């Protein structure tokens, strides 16, 4: 209760101390002008009438006139006018033009599209060690890589040698390997991109491959940053039969993003993350490093490791009274994270059903077999014995 | 290949990295190969003779 | 929940708080593109756009 | 559910779920007729008492309303308690439930109000009994689980709490209010709070600092130590008793004023004290700032073994981690007077045995140059405090100085401050002092000058002990009659005692600071030193300084630079207190004049520190006036305007920083976004205005220790790059510094974009140069925070010199200060006996988990480093002992605090 | 390719079927071999399954391939059977000849050379099968432990661990182990060997089997009393432990 | 994939042939050995039937292999006839030339011995047999076993191999007692076969049935296949019909 | 009975291609039952055909998997959730689309 109240009480005041602060100074930001910075105001909004269209900038003409092509099928020949200057502006940069007649206005889009709204990412993860239960060594490895060389430069100044450009995460199914991700995600402090790989596939003629460049385009301007990748067993190399529209495009997406990720100077500062499930559909120009530059196994829990995801998630349960930690983690052998994640939320609702304010010791035990039924090979007895 | 034969001089740094030690010895190349070439294996051709012998 | 469950409802209430910030700050803005030394150009567009040979 | 019988008894249960026949009918009538029935009734509470027991399981509302709601009314209209007297006040524990359950189990907005204040008269009527007790405590423990009791158990503990805080709203207190209808004090309801308190102690955490608070009395607390001391090994282990007493004190902070406050904690202090655990003893004892609690902790150690022992080398490591310097005048010489050893003691104590260990570090760290080549012009004068500016702390660079070519090529106030740039290489040293003498035998006045303040600088690590004080080479110069040699000595000696306020540094600026009739620009410094001097510990508010700037007043007003300097010369004078600077606001204020007015607002921030929430307000109505009243009309004045203006601005960033590190570590964050909104405010309303609030904003992050350093430095900086005044880039950089080669990656790029790239004076050329070596420390050398770093909660007062240099648009005479920066971070180590230079292993971790502490402990998984690394900054700062596997067990708990850890091995 | 026979040699210079025979191996329990210096220990982990299944008229996984020679096994149940089979009518074979005791040398090279014959035909596959050999030789106490793995080829260790999780108790014995001092007398040596199938096992002391093998051909299998006896003093030592890392740690 | 032949292993070492072949023991009827310490009843349930389906004069999943030893069968038939023939062979083989009868342990060693060398040598097939032996000697007494189609054997005090292994089996063990009788023996493989089979008539025509006993007479061992009209009788005894 | 808006949602998803095929419009599905929480989905993968189909990694089994695939992405998302439910129903378990379960 009074250690709750004391961070609820800085974080409350100064928070709805800035927001009482902005609606006052609001207002107050206009009086000091009303014609020394009001200008620049009452021209653009002339010149603009308002309504305008988005051109693309083709190419310049000397003699302060450009050549742009409307999103409609008509190109049209424009002046360059107005404040923005022509070293503001190049071929490749989109432009806006007057309504009446098409005048470059100055540019204000930046080249922004839809896409750009969902490679961004705006929602933060839980997410640090201390609700990571164990793997202390796959914990390790991905800090090195991607947390580490921004933090401290120092390391890699005094050895002299150039900072991990990637990681690539592989095991087995449920292992949540997606945590670490998250955690280096919540941790760094740097834009966070992704994207899912199955957002890169469509079937409109080379739509795909346009949308593997435009991650590293945001990236590479907003630069340190890290993308996570999810899924590239959706964008491997497999077969794909005959009859079929997606057989090029799967080619196509895959070609793009291997060039971008090398580089030919390279980005030399974004970190990746790639995580995938199925490495017998994987790609070999993309598993061949200076993309990646370590390859990590990840697998299932043991003894030490599920006694530590089991003993965070027993701490945040009430009332484990008569429950012995030691002897459920014993008897349970070769299961997965999400296992032992699934036997707490299933032991908790047999502790409800019971009627019972707590959980016991019998809740957990019932638990525990239902879930190893799910997760069960015995072949290995069935063929020796 | 020869890609992974510059991520061994990478790897080996590593190891320099993270024992603070300001130079990296003969030893640590040769755990910065085993853990490239000893990955990779797991791809393709598993196992040795030499675990035993 | 009691002793704790009350601190929980409040920080509901300061998620919204944080919220207002965010419409508020969008309420007033200033901006400006191109560069001041400029002005003298729109003044000559003016001339040129309300013309027509483009 | 359904009535079902007397067949079985698994059936009468069913029965009563509908309608009781054993607590309503039977009962009713024996209590409304016969008075033999009495009897019959003693017995049969027992049997009542059972029946609520095994239904309490039912938790829908219908069958626990309407089953005892003809008891409900037993109370007043047909017992009306006082039928039988004693056995009604005894057969109330069944029907005090019954009340509970129309509060809260049913929700009927009349009844639930009206029957609130009804059951706070019977909670005290009751508890006589100390049978109110025994309820409460068989459903805070529990017998049965429903969902029902997990809510309703908080009202009954609501009714104590009620009454308490209102006695500090309303002076009328106790049963006078109808609010609650019992009384506030008493023998009857002050021993139900103290066993109310036990039981929830030991189950609970909600209610037992919400008593402390509301009594708002040192008293409540002073019980608390009795309770508390008993249960720390037995019940559970030291740690846990720990976090708990500091999350008291920590998590209610805003709204402690000044007096309540220091009495609060005194208390947490104690119950430390008498734990096994002195370790968390000293660090509180730091908190407070009191000499008198400092000496206990130590004596406690050094006094009672005869021996040697671990005894005598604890006391020393521990007053040795303030380099404030504070603690350490006073320890020593009871190490004398002990006298097993002089000579290993009295050498650790003092601040000698840290610059030996940075030597261990310094071999890691190694050289690396990137000191600026450019000679001739201004651009001579860059260079060569740019030399310094990169090889502070500890470090040998003599060569190049050796080359007094650089040296003499600087002029004016730059060769002045050249040999003051010298002495920070020296920093922290004994060895140096040969470079400057060779200067301050020869040539111009200037170099004489420039001399004293590198000799300041390089004392900061070696002044105690009586091992070469600076106050030893520094008297002769004050002496001599001369202005500059005698201003320069001052501001040197002053930042080297630090805070220590030692019988011959104090006493030596007693007489003086107390001629300003004459007309001196740099007499600034007169003040300033004291001022210096005095942060760290309790303050006096000496007489000399209060004096001397009323004074100055009287005299002159021309040199405007002169009273500017002043002012806040008095508001960092009172630093290190509160509670007594309330009363001094009024005495400043006693005598009025504008330019009066102006040293006020400063002062305003000192007192009201540490539950200032009423003080941010006012430094906000402050700014908006000047504009305001010309609003209404709408629709010598020069100096004094200038010093009213300026002030204000100081005061509200310095008001802002101080608050939001004592209070909640939320608040830190929201405290960063009002200043941006003040700033913005100001760009429109005022062009003078904007000037000033840029410089104090990079002052604003270093203090505050903002959490966030990597997007908001950098983006601000680019605005301010068109906007003139350079100085910014400096003020930003002492923020951005943090673990070097982190945030400051990013920085030496935006800081350097703007220099290289622009470049149409020379003037503004320099400040920006100087504000990118200083960023960086080659391979991560020291860290330089703000912070004690031995709390975080902490604040420093060698930083003190860096926090003054914001305040004034920039001066050649400004750069001289500029040198002096100090504020270092010491590197722990394990030592050992031999004094082990080597750390063998640590955990860190950039975020803390713990939400129990607002500080949070550190976790015991963390993420695994090696030997002799630097205790990193903010995303590293949590920092764990791993070594319990070697067996190994640190006796110096380290949270990431400064100390160096010390181990004993089994 | 280059795993569909044993007759393609692949050009990573790896004949597969002798490498997917190592990984068969884990799916057996577990064996570990411990010499001193006047027996050899050779334990196994035995499998319980129900209580249906007896442990009288079913296969211990220790088996006598003479008086003076024995073996415990990793791999196919179905293999190994054949393999010891063959391998004890060489040991007769040996005395029918010569009239002489097996040598332990040149019995672990007889089985070793079974399974290599197997491996470079492609008629068959190999058994599939780890042993480890104890035994000691015809008239010198001088203590010998061999092992073999499917490809055929047959080494000497000291002590050496085989079947299930064999790399986890591999990391034990190489710390406690001493060749520069092996266990003096055969029950601190044969503690050794419960202490390293203790963590595989976990619960359990009827999942021990322990069988010794001492000069002059003899060969005693140790009952479940003497056992349980082992466990349960390896059980109070470690109780005890636990307790003294508790003290050291505060009383530093 | 690593199907193809028999004489290979795979990436994990196992070996499709060898699980494939061991599936097959689960398409073909139950089969229950129980063994008390008074008898082993051998109860085996048929997997074809229809009214013109002679199954009322013969068995087929009983054989005598030996004069104390007998096997039931599960499985595939063909499969199942030469192994049965050379398992006889052995048996009796040891007869000529020790002049005692074989011992249980020997004679099912010698047969998993044969069954794994289909699978270890040659381009053949693995026999997909699963024999549940039941024995009599005088070294232990009364001896249970089954032999997988892995060819490896692991003695027993009840085992259920043949169709609904694990259902089986869980139901033998709720009821099997160690002290325990044959004539719960009988009633006990009675009692499994109503749940386990699909059929629920479960009469006399899809029942096969011995008891081997050596308290049948004294100092004697008996081997005795019931015949249809007996199979019968103790179906209203148990209740079943 | 629970009263919240369902998003059946038939037996297949490549019913729609009025805007083109689901390749990457599966993911839109969770943005339009996000606003009108709850989000109890329901979705037939009855599966009860093709003994074989666990093992491939795929030829145009890619297609109908590149959409299986993005919905548990989606699902176990990053990291906000409105308490979002799959109720499946389906055949057996060991008959099953690869990597659903
Ligand atoms: N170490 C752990 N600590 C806490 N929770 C765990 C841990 N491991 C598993 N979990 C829980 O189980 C879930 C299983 O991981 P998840 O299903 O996200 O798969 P993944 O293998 O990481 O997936 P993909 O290949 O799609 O990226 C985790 O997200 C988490 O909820
Ligand atoms: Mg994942």
């Amino acid at each position: 209760t009074r250690c709750k109240l004391k961070l609820l009480r800085m974080e409350r005041i100064k928070d709805h101390l800035l927001l009482e602060e902005e609606f006052v100074s609001n207002s107050e930001i206009l009086k000091p002008f009303e014609k020394k910075q009001e200008e620049e105001k009452k021209q653009l909004e002339e010149i603009r009438g308002n309504p305008l269209s988005i051109g693309t900038l083709e190419e310049i003409i000397d003699d302060d006139h450009a050549i742009v092509t409307s999103p409609t099928m008509p190109d049209y020949y424009v002046s360059i006018l107005s404040f923005v200057d022509k070293e503001l502006l190049e071929p490749g940069c989109s432009v806006l033009l007057h309504h009446k007649t098409m005048s470059i206005v100055g540019v204000l889009q930046d080249d922004a599209d839809p896409m750009v709204s969902v490679m961004k990412m705006d929602k933060s993860p839980t997410e640090s060690y201390s609700d990571i239960g164990g793997l202390e060594s796959q914990i390790q490895e991905i800090k090195e890589s991607v947390e580490l060389p921004l933090t401290h430069p120092e390391l890699y100044e005094e050895m002299g040698i150039k900072p991990p450009k990637g990681v690539i995460l592989y095991g087995a199914p449920g292992t949540g390997k997606t945590l670490l991700a998250k955690a280096v995600a919540n941790q760094t402090s740097a834009t966070f991109l992704r994207i899912v790989g199955s957002e890169l596939i469509q079937k409109y003629l080379g739509d795909g491959p346009r949308l593997c460049r435009q991650i590293f385009k945001v990236a590479g301007e907003n630069a340190p940053s890290i993308v996570f990748i999810d899924e590239i067993d959706a964008i491997g190399t497999k077969r794909y039969d005959s009859n079929s529209g997606g057989e090029r495009e799967i080619q196509r997406t895959m070609l793009e993003l291997l060039n971008q990720l090398d580089g030919f100077d390279d980005r030399g500062d974004v970190k990746v993350i790639m995580a995938t499930n199925k490495i017998e559909t994987l790609d070999p120009a993309l598993i061949r490093p200076g993309r990646i530059d370590r390859k990590i196994l990840f697998e299932n829990p043991d003894l030490s490791t599920k006694k530590k995801i089991l003993g965070i998630h027993t701490s945040k349960m009430n009332l484990s009274e008569d429950v012995n930690l030691e002897t459920l983690v014993t008897t349970k052998d070769d299961l997965s994270g999400a296992d032992i994640q699934a036997m707490c939320t299933e032991a908790g609702l047999l502790a409800l059903r019971e009627r019972r304010m707590q959980v016991t010791a019998e809740d957990f035990k019932q638990a525990k077999e239902r879930v190893m039924k799910n997760k069960v090979e015995e072949n290995l007895e069935g063929l020796y014995l | 290949t020869g890609a992974e034969l510059r991520s061994v001089c990478t790897e080996a740094g590593m190891f320099a990295i993270r024992a603070r030690r300001k130079v990296a010895t003969e030893k640590d190349f040769l755990k910065a190969v085993d853990k490239v070439i000893s990955g990779y294996k797991k791809f393709s051709s598993t196992s040795r003779y030499m675990q035993y012998n | 929940a009691a002793p704790y469950a009350a601190k929980l409802k409040q920080t509901e209430n300061d998620l919204k708080d944080i919220e207002a910030r965010i419409k508020e700050k969008a309420g007033v803005k200033e901006s400006d593109t191109g560069l001041a030394p400029s002005h003298l150009w729109d003044i000559m567009g003016d001339r040129q756009r309300l013309g027509e040979e483009h | 559910m359904v009535d079902e019988s007397d067949k079985k008894q698994q059936t009468i249960d069913e029965q009563s779920q509908i309608s009781p026949e054993k607590q309503t009918p039977n009962k009713k009538d024996k209590k409304k007729e016969e008075e033999e029935q009495l009897s019959e009734e003693d017995a049969k509470l027992k049997t009542d008492l059972e029946l609520l027991v095994e239904r309490l399981k039912e938790d829908d509302s219908s069958l626990y309303e309407a089953s005892l709601n003809a008891l409900k009314e037993s109370i007043k209209n047909s017992t009306s308690s006082m039928t039988a007297v004693p056995k009604p006040l005894k057969f109330l524990r069944p029907t005090y439930p019954d009340l509970c359950s129309i509060y809260d189990k049913w929700t009927d907005p009349n009844l639930k109000s009206s029957l609130a204040d009804v059951l706070s008269i019977l909670a005290m009527t009751y508890s006589e009994n100390g049978k109110h007790d025994s309820l409460r405590y068989r459903l805070l423990s529990d017998v049965s689980d429903f969902e029902g009791w997990g809510h309703e158990y908080i009202r009954h503990l609501a009714l104590e709490i009620g009454e308490v805080y209102n006695d500090q709203v309303e002076k009328d207190a106790e049963d006078e209010t109808s609010s609650d209808g019992s009384k506030s004090d008493g023998s009857a309801a002050t021993s139900g709070f103290e066993f109310s308190k036990e039981d929830t102690l030991r189950l609970c955490l909600d209610i037992v600092p919400y008593f402390l608070k509301h009594n708002g009395e040192e008293d409540a607390v002073d019980l608390l130590l009795e309770i508390e001391s008993i249960d720390k090994l037995p019940q559970f282990v030291d740690e846990n008793t720990f976090q708990r007493v500091c999350q008291y004190m920590v998590a209610c902070v805003p709204l402690l004023p000044p007096p309540e406050d220091v009495a609060f904690l005194k208390t947490a202090y104690s119950i430390y004290l008498s734990q096994n655990e002195l370790t968390d003893a000293i660090a509180l004892a730091v908190r407070l700032g009191e000499e008198d609690m400092i000496r206990s902790v130590f004596d406690a150690t050094s006094d009672p073994v005869m021996h040697k022992q671990l005894a005598y080398i604890l006391a020393a490591q521990k007053t040795s981690f303030e380099y404030e310097g504070v603690q350490d005048i006073i320890g020593n010489g009871k190490l004398s007077e002990h006298f097993l050893y002089l000579a290993k003691e009295l050498n650790l104590t003092g601040p000698k045995v840290p610059e030996d260990i940075y030597k261990s570090h310094l071999d890691n760290s190694k050289s690396v140059f990137s000191s600026a080549g450019l000679d001739s012009a201004q651009q001579n004068l860059a260079s060569s405090f740019v030399n310094g500016f990169l090889n502070l702390g500890y470090c040998n660079d003599k060569l190049i100085v050796d080359n007094d070519n650089w040296v003499y090529k600087t002029k004016g106030d730059g060769m002045t401050s050249a040999v003051a740039s010298i002495g920070s290489i020296y920093q922290w040293n004994l060895d140096g002092l040969q470079q400057l003498d060779k200067y301050l035998y020869v040539d111009e006045p200037e170099v004489k000058a420039g001399a004293l303040l590198g000799i300041g600088i390089s004392a900061s690590g070696v002044h105690d002990g009586e091992v070469e004080p600076a106050l030893l080479l520094l008297q002769d110069y004050v002496t001599n009659p001369d202005t500059k040699i005698s201003s320069a000595a001052i501001l040197g000696l002053g930042i080297a005692f630090a805070g220590s306020k030692n019988d011959e540094v104090l006493g030596l600026l007693l007489p003086i600071a107390a001629s300003t009739d004459l007309p001196i620009e740099t007499a600034a410094m007169a003040s300033l030193a004291l001022a210096h001097v005095f942060v760290g510990t309790c303050n006096g508010d000496i007489t000399t300084s209060i004096m001397d700037n009323f004074l100055e007043r009287t005299a002159i007003e021309l040199k405007t630079d002169w009273v500017r300097f002043l002012a806040l010369a008095l508001g960092i004078l009172y630093m290190g207190q509160g509670e007594q600077v309330d009363d001094v606001l009024e005495t400043i204020s006693a005598i009025e004049h504008p330019m009066t007015s102006a040293i006020e607002v400063l002062v305003g921030s000192c007192a009201y520190t540490g539950t200032g929430d009423v003080l941010l307000i006012q430094d906000l109505l402050h700014r908006l006036t000047p504009k305001n009243v010309k609003g209404e009309e709408d629709a010598e004045i020069k100096s004094e305007e200038k010093k009213g203006k300026s002030s204000d601005k100081d005061a509200t960033t310095d008001g802002k920083n101080d608050d939001e590190e004592e209070e909640k570590e939320a608040g830190i964050v929201d405290e960063l976004a009002y200043a941006v909104l003040g700033i913005a405010l100001i760009a429109l309303g005022e062009d003078i205005g904007k000037e000033m609030s840029l410089r104090h904003f990079g002052h604003l992050m270093h203090y505050g220790n903002e959490h966030i350093r990597r997007m908001v430095p950098l983006a601000m900086g680019i605005v301010s790059v068109s906007d003139p005044q350079m100085k910014v880039f400096d003020t930003l950089t002492r923020f951005s510094h943090d673990a070097d080669l982190e945030v400051s990656m990013n920085s030496i790029f935006a800081m350097g974009l703007c220099g290289a790239g622009t470049n149409n004076a020379r003037l503004a050329q320099l400040l920006r140069q100087l504000a990118s070596y200083y960023s960086r420390e080659q391979d991560a050398l020291f860290i330089t925070r703000l912070a004690q770093g031995l709390l975080h909660l902490g604040k420093g007062t060698m930083t003190m010199d860096v926090f003054n240099d914001a305040h004034v648009l920039n001066k050649v005479t400004l750069a001289s200060i500029l040198t002096t920066a100090v504020g270092l971070v010491s590197p722990s180590f394990m030592l050992k006996h031999h004094q082990l230079f080597y750390m063998l292993n640590a955990g860190i971790r950039p975020k803390f988990i713990l939400a129990l502490n607002d500080e949070g402990e550190p976790i015991k998984v963390n993420v695994r480093v090696g030997q002799a690394v630097e205790t990193v900054g903010q995303a590293g700062r949590p920092k764990k002992i791993t070594g319990w596997i070697t067996q190994s067990t640190p006796v110096l708990l380290n949270h990431g605090e400064r100390a160096e850890l010390e181990t004993d091995e089994y | 390719g280059y795993d569909r026979a044993l007759s393609i040699f692949s050009p990573d210079g790896h004949i597969f079927q002798v490498e997917y025979a190592l990984e068969a191996v884990k799916r057996g329990t577990c064996a570990v071999g411990v010499k001193g210096k006047n027996c050899v220990v050779l334990g196994c982990e035995r499998r319980s399954t129900l209580k249906l299944q007896d442990t009288r008229i079913t296969p211990s996984k220790v088996s006598k391939i003479d008086s003076h020679v024995v073996l415990s096994f990793s791999g196919l149940n179905a293999d190994s059977r054949i393999l010891i089979e063959k391998a004890r009518v060489e040991a007769q074979s040996h005395r029918l000849t010569l009239e002489d005791p097996v040598t332990v040398e040149y019995l672990t090279r007889y089985v070793a050379g079974v399974q290599q014959r197997y491996t470079q035909s492609g008629g068959v596959r190999p058994f599939g099968v780890s042993t480890l050999i104890a035994g000691f030789d015809p008239r010198d106490d001088e203590p010998k432990l061999y092992q073999t793995e499917p490809s055929g080829i047959y080494s000497s260790w000291s002590a050496q661990t085989i079947g299930r999780n064999s790399k986890t108790v591999r990391e034990f014995l190489e710390k406690n182990y001493d060749r520069k001092e092996p266990p003096a007398t055969v029950e601190e040596c044969v503690k050794l060997t419960v202490r390293s199938l203790l963590e595989v096992v976990q619960t359990g002391a009827k999942n021990i089997e322990i069988t010794v093998v001492k000069p002059d051909s003899d060969i005693v299998a140790l009952s479940s009393e003497e056992i349980n006896q082992y466990v349960t003093q390896i059980e109070q030592e470690k109780q005890e432990q636990q307790e003294q890392d508790k003290k050291k740690k505060s009383n530093h | 994939r690593y199907d193809s032949r028999t004489t290979i292993f795979s990436p994990e070492g196992r070996l499709y042939q060898v699980e494939y072949a061991l599936e097959s023991i689960s398409h073909a009827g139950t089969a229950i050995g129980i063994m008390a310490s008074d008898g082993i009843v051998l109860a085996a349930e048929r997997k074809v039937t229809s009214t013109l389906l002679e199954q009322d004069t013969s068995t087929e999943k009983l054989y005598k292999l030996n004069d104390k030893i007998a096997v039931a069968v599960a499985g595939l038939t063909a499969d199942a006839e030469i192994l049965i023939n050379t398992a006889r062979i052995h048996a009796q083989n040891y007869l000529k030339t020790y002049n005692e009868d074989i011992p249980v342990e020997i004679l099912v060693r010698r047969l998993s011995d044969i069954k794994q060398g289909y699978t270890q040598h040659g381009g053949l097939r693995p026999f997909g047999v699963s024999f549940i032996y039941a024995g009599y000697d005088d070294r232990y007494g009364y001896q249970l076993y089954t032999s997988n189609p892995s060819g490896n054997y692991t003695g027993w005090k009840a085992i259920s191999v043949g169709a609904n292994t694990s259902a089986a089996q869980t139901l033998l063990q709720m009821d099997y007692k160690d002290d325990m009788k044959v004539d719960d023996a009988i009633e006990l493989a009675l009692k499994t076969l109503s749940k386990t089979t699909d059929s629920s008539a479960l009469t006399y025509d899809r029942l096969e049935f011995a008891t081997i006993r050596k308290g049948a007479n004294d100092g004697e061992v008996y081997q005795k296949i019931f015949k249809p009209q007996e199979i019968k009788d103790i179906l209203v005894k148990t209740g079943i019909t | 009975h629970t009263d919240c808006k369902f998003i059946r949602v038939s037996g297949a998803e490549l019913v729609q291609k009025y805007i083109g095929e689901g390749s990457r419009m599966v993911r839109e599905l969770f943005v339009m039952a996000r606003e009108h929480a709850p989000s109890i989905i329901f979705m037939d993968e009855i599966d009860s055909i093709g003994s074989t189909r666990v093992e491939g990694s795929g030829g145009g089994d890619s297609e109908v998997q590149r959409t299986m695939l993005e919905l548990l992405n989606q699902l176990d998302g990053f990291e906000t959730s409105k308490n979002i439910k799959i109720i499946m129903a389906t055949n057996r378990l060991d008959i099953l689309d690869p990597a659903l379960l």
